[PDB]
């Protein structure tokens, strides 16, 4: 969220107004939820071998 | 008579204020033009909160 206002702060010195600033990242986000969504894999035709790897996946990465 | 000061019977209480005048009304409307002013760039999409 710093980032974003910190990079927005360079465009507030041009002159853009904040709405179309707020309407770009809103733009933005989802179109970049929509990339996201289509390139990730899906993990539920693995057996549950293999899924209990996944969870120790995530699990070391939390911890 | 009672009293060597004798004082001046004022009319309304100390500290009630007193207000005869073409302004007087032009505060009153300044006093609306201030509150306007920060409700003023709140109009439309386009403004600001």
């Amino acid at each position: 969220a710093s980032a974003l206002l910190d990079q927005a702060l360079e465009l507030i010195q041009k002159g853009i107004h904040p709405i179309k600033i707020a309407n770009g990242f809103d733009e933005a986000a989802k179109l970049a939820i929509s990339k996201l969504e289509e390139t990730c894999d899906d993990i539920s035709a693995s057996n549950d071998e293999l899924f209990r790897d996944f969870l120790l996946r995530a699990a070391k990465t939390s911890l | 008579n009672f009293g060597s000061q004798t004082p001046t019977i004022v009319v309304l209480k100390e500290g009630t204020d007193a207000s005869q005048g073409k302004g007087q009304i032009i505060s009153n409307i300044n006093a609306c033009v201030a509150v306007q002013e920060a409700l003023k760039p709140t109009l439309g999409p386009l403004g600001s909160d």
